[PDB]
């Protein structure tokens, strides 16, 4: 199939990534797939929060003393206390991400694929229909999560309308 | 007396049995470093390491970075110490995969592997231990 | 035994008391450890002594400079736990050496795995440290006694 | 136990795994009981080795005032202990091999309560009569001082 | 705009230097191919 | 591995046993002295200052002095690392812990008392599941 040249054309262009992984592998699928559900259940967090002013709002920007030359942004503007907190609570999980991703647990799922083995089956246009915690459920759900942040984005660019508004325009209007 | 011999009684090897190269003091001292202490997994030679050096690398940062006259010294130096372990478990990782190439002696792949992830995990925890005892002094 | 170093003196071997006259070579061995201990404490001790005498102190203890049991108590709680703490890390140093199977009581630099044969001099020289150290213990635990009871302490004619 | 006679109760005298190591701590027991009631006796009448006390009603409520005042000192003394301990597990018991849990059994050819502290050779090991008359001696006082520790706290009792 | 120079230097001077020498390390040294 | 296997779903197929009855353990015993933990100061009440006064909430977290935090991490540490001497290290194949000493000699008591801790801890844990719910659902 198309799909399957465009992923052979891949595996003899660069096949040291494509053998540990990189690149259009079903263990790439898997990863983008779970980071776009937690990105889906994250940018939901976030309208809430703005909902609720629990983010410190833009009103007020971080000091430059305090927080160093990195707050600033061009000259004497700084980053928003908004943009801020929202970047922390995305440290906090890189945070894991690397400690997860250089000592995984011996029962997860590796980074990468290990020396010995090779990357698992496709799952093809439509993936095996079996709910429960099982993998098929797993990688549908990061399909669909991706193809909506894709396409959510992509309302808000075109539109103009920012992300999280367009979202909130999305769902019953519960959200802002 | 006479208390420098060749190493090994080898007289024809590049190295001398000193007392600080073979001496009571040095071969215990060094025979029970992580590194070369005995039944220890690969695993926990790293894990010892990273503890080790991880406590060890936040106090430069907190107290000399350009922060550090700001309240919110200890953090950034906090911050900078895990991103130098990050840089250093990369080193570890690539050294690692160059080579050894083609769960035992800590001189494999895989043993090198179970070393990087225990120094990783060993090293955040040591800077994190070295924040919490900073936070209140 | 008479064969260990620190015999030679004047008084030759000095055991009025019997301690080492039957005593199996673990306890003789354990009884040199805590001679050479004593003596290299109480050398350090004394020099540490006669330098807060002159009045040679630290940048970081301006005030106290005259009398060292008065200076003694400047140091706070955690500079004593910090001393104890290094002398219990070179504490289990020199018991890790203990483990070894060569181990001669005090020789912490593996003097037998080191020197090509054993020698004289060698014995001469532990007895030099031990006859120095010896000389170092009485001088301190006298130090100690004569500016508890006399409080002008030494350099203050005493 | 004293002359030739038996327990002076039920007295463990089922235990199949051999009753070394409880003598061990009877004798244990009983040497810190010594020390402890001469001590005591030696502070309720003279006591100056840690000045600024205020007043202690008696030997009881001395640590407290000590803590108060002195709190390094019970720190270095539960360093000392710990260290002769563990000094002490090296030439008594027997070490872990996978099996023999640590400070289980007296290594064996033993004797109970020997830990080769002999500086003058006053109990003399060759005559085996006059060694086991004193180490029953020993046994007994130290059972009376123990008996004579909880005598005293009595007068912690009393007031 | 205002927004990428803070998110771009850094990756541009730090990140993709990185990988880049990380990348050239483990391929000057492959030992194959 | 000693609780028989009527386990309400599947989950052991790609996780190994040993280490998950040894977690199952571990977050039991620490459950059931988290229990006591919100319990016991309701209870009996709390001793001192604290730093700031408050009882029965969560919100101690950020009352309670760093340098406790510091310390227990500390105790846990080295507890751990002398309960791993033990079944992984030496494989010494008696209990770690186990002064005044019980867990009958028969086999058949042993696993029952194992199964007996299970239990107890189980129950813990739901205990201070129910806690939580408590306290910030
Ligand atoms: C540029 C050199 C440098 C600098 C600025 C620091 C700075 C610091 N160190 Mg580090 N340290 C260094 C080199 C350095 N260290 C080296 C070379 C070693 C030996 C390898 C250590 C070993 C060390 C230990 C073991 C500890 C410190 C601690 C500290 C802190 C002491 C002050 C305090 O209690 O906080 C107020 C401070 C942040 C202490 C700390 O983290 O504070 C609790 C601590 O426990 N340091
Ligand atoms: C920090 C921890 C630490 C540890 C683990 C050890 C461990 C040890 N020491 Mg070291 N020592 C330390 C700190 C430490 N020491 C310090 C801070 C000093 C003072 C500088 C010494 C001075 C010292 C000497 C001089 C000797 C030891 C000895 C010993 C061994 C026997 C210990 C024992 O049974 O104590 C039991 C402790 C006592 C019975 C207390 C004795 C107090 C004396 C009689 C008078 C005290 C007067 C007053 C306090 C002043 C053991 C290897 C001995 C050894 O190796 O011989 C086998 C030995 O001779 N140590
Ligand atoms: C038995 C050994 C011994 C002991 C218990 C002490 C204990 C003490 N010394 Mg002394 N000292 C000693 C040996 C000793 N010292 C020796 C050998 C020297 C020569 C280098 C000194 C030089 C010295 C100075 C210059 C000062 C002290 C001070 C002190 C006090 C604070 C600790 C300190 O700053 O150490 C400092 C330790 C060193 C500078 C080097 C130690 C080197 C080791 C032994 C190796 C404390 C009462 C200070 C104080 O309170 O004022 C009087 C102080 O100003 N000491
Ligand atoms: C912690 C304290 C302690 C410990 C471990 C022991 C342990 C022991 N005692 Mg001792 N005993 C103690 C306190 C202690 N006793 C006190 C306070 C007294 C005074 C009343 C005695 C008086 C005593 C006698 C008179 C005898 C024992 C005997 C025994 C042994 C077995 C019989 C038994 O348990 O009874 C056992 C080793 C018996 C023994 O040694 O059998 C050979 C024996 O005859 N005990
Ligand atoms: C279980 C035993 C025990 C315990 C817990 C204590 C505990 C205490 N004693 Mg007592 N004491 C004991 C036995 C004991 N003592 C014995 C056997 C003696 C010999 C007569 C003394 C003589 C004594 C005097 C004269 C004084 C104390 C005091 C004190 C208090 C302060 C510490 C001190 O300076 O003690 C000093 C303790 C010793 C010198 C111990 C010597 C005997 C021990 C058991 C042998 C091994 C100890 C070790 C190797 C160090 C030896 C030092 C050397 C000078 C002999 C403290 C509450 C002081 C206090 O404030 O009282 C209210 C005080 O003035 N004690
Ligand atoms: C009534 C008092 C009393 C008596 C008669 C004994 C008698 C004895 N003790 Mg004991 N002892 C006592 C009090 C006593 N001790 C106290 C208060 C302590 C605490 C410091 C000790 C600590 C002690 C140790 C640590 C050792 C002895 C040992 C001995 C024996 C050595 C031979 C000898 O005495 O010389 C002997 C049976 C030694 C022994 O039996 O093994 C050789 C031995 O290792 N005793
Ligand atoms: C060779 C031409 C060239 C050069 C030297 C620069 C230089 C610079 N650019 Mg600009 N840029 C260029 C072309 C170029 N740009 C083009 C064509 C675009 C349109 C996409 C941009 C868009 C752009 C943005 C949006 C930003 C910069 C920024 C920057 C600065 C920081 C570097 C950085 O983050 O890069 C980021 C650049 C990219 C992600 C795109 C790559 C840039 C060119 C196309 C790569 C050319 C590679 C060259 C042929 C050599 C390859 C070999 C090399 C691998 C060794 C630096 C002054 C930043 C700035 O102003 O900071 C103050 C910033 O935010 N650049
Ligand atoms: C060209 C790109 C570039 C950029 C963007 C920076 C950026 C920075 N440098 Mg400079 N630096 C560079 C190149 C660069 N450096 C080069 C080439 C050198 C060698 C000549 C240096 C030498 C240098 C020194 C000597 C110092 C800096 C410092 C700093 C920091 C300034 C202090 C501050 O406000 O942050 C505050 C810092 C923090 C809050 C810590 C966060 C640290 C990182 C960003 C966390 C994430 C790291 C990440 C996980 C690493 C990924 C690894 C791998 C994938 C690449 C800032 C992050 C200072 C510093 O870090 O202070 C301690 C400092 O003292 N730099
Ligand atoms: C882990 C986690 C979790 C979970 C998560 C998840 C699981 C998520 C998911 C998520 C998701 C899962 C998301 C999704 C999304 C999706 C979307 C958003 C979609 C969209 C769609 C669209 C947009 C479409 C379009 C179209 C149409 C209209 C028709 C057809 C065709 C087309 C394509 C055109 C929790 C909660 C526990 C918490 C924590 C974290
Ligand atoms: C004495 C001295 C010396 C030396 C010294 C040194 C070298 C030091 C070092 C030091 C050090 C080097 C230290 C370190 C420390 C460390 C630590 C203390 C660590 C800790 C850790 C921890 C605590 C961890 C934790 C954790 C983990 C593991 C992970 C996460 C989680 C947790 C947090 C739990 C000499 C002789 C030369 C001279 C004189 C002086
Ligand atoms: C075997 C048996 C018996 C007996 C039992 C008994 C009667 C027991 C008892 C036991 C006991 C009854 C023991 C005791 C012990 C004691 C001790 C071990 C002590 C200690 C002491 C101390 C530690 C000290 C303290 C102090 C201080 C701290 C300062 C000053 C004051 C004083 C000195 C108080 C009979 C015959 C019935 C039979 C069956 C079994």
């Amino acid at each position: 199939s198309v799909f399957t040249d465009a992923t052979e054309a891949f595996s003899k262009d660069y096949p040291d990534f494509y053998k540990a992984g990189w690149g259009p592998t079903t263990k790439a699928e898997r990863w983008n797939g779970r980071h776009a559900m937690f990105g889906w259940v994250l940018i939901v967090a976030t309208g809430y929060a703005k909902a609720h002013g629990l983010i410190p709002d833009p009103e007020v920007a971080l000091n430059l003393k305090e927080w160093g030359t990195l707050s600033i942004l061009a000259g004497p503007q700084t980053i928003s206390n908004e943009r801020a907190v929202v970047l922390i609570a995305n440290v906090h999980a890189l945070f894991m991400s690397l400690c997860a991703a250089f000592a995984p647990l011996s029962f997860q799922d590796p980074l990468l694929i290990p020396k010995g083995q090779k990357d698992e089956p496709a799952a093809g246009l439509i993936p095996a229909i079996v709910p429960g915690l099982t993998k098929e459920a797993e990688l549908l759900n990061g399909r669909l999560a991706m193809l909506g942040l894709v396409l959510v984005m992509g309302h808000s660019l075109a539109t103009g309308t920012p992300f999280l508004n367009s979202v909130d325009l999305f769902l019953g209007n519960r959200l802002g | 007396a006479n208390f420098i011999k060749p190493y090994n009684n080898d007289p024809f090897v590049g190295h001398l049995s000193t007392p600080v190269t073979t001496s009571a003091a040095t071969k215990a001292f060094l025979g029970n470093l992580p590194a070369y202490r005995a039944g220890l997994s690969p695993l926990l030679r790293g894990l010892e390491v990273g503890m080790a050096h991880g406590y060890l690398l936040v106090g430069p940062f907190d107290k000399l970075g350009p922060l550090r006259n700001s309240e919110i010294a200890l953090l950034s130096g906090f911050l900078s110490a895990v991103g130098l372990i990050t840089i250093l478990t990369l080193c570890l990782t690539i050294y690692g995969k160059v080579s050894f190439q083609e769960n035992k002696d800590l001189l494999t792949e895989d043993g090198w592997s179970q070393f990087t992830s225990g120094f990783l995990v060993g090293a955040f925890g040591g800077a994190g231990f070295a924040y919490l005892t900073l936070l209140n002094l | 035994v008479k064969e260990m170093p620190g015999v030679s003196a004047p008084l030759g071997f000095f055991d009025p008391l019997g301690f080492a006259s039957k005593a199996s070579p673990e306890t003789i061995t354990k009884y040199r450890e805590s001679e050479l201990r004593h003596g290299r404490t109480a050398m350090l001790a004394v020099l540490g002594w006669a330098f807060t005498e002159a009045g040679c102190h630290l940048p970081v203890f301006p005030n106290a400079g005259t009398n060292p049991l008065a200076a003694a108590g400047q140091v706070p709680f955690w500079g004593w736990a910090q001393i104890f703490a290094f002398c219990g890390v070179i504490e289990f140093v020199q018991a890790k050496i203990r483990e070894r199977p060569g181990f001669q009581a005090g020789d912490y630099i593996g003097s037998g795995d080191l020197m090509d044969e054993g020698d004289d001099q060698w014995k001469s020289f532990q007895t030099k440290e031990l006859n120095n150290g010896r000389l170092a213990m009485l001088a301190s635990i006298g130090l100690i006694g004569q500016t508890a009871i006399f409080g002008q302490n030494i350099l203050e004619q005493s | 136990g004293s002359s030739v006679f038996d327990p002076l109760g039920l007295a463990t005298k089922a235990s199949d795994a051999e009753l070394l190591r409880h003598q061990e701590s009877e004798i244990k027991h009983g040497r810190i009981a010594m020390l402890a009631i001469l001590g005591m006796a030696v502070q309720e009448r003279f006591h100056p080795f840690f000045p600024t006390s205020a007043e202690v009603a008696n030997s009881v409520d001395a640590p407290r005032m000590i803590l108060q005042d002195y709190g390094w000192f019970w720190l270095l003394a539960l360093w000392g202990v710990s260290v002769h301990e563990y000094d002490n597990v090296k030439h008594t018991y027997k070490p872990e091999s996978s099996t023999v849990k640590p400070y289980s059994e007296i290594l064996d050819g033993r004797v109970p309560g020997d830990l080769g502290f002999d500086p003058l050779e006053l109990g003399h090991k060759e005559d085996s009569e006059y060694y086991n008359s004193m180490r029953l001696k020993e046994i007994n006082n130290g059972r009376l001082a123990m008996i004579a520790v909880f005598g005293a706290c009595a007068q912690e009792m009393v007031n | 705009a205002s927004y990428l120079p803070s998110i771009l230097v850094p990756l541009v001077g730090i990140v993709f230097p990185g990988v880049a020498m990380a990348l050239l390390f483990l391929y000057i040294e492959k030992d194959d191919i | 591995t000693g609780n028989k296997p009527f386990d309400p779903l599947n989950i052991a197929a790609f996780v190994p046993p040993e280490r998950m009855r040894q977690s199952e353990l571990h977050n039991g015993r620490v459950a059931m002295l988290a229990v006591v933990g919100w319990a016991f100061p309701e209870l009996v009440g709390k001793f001192a200052s604290e730093d700031v006064t408050s009882t029965h909430a969560l919100d101690a977290l950020s009352q309670a002095d760093p340098r406790f935090w510091t310390q227990f991490i500390i105790l846990c540490g080295i507890v751990e690392a002398n309960m791993y001497r033990h079944y992984q290290i030496n494989n010494n194949q008696y209990p770690f812990f186990d002064p005044l000493n019980l867990y009958p000699k028969d086999k058949a008591g042993q696993q029952s008392m194992e199964l007996k801790e299970l239990k107890n801890g189980r129950a813990a844990m739901i205990a201070f599941a129910a806690m939580l719910a408590h306290a910030t659902i």
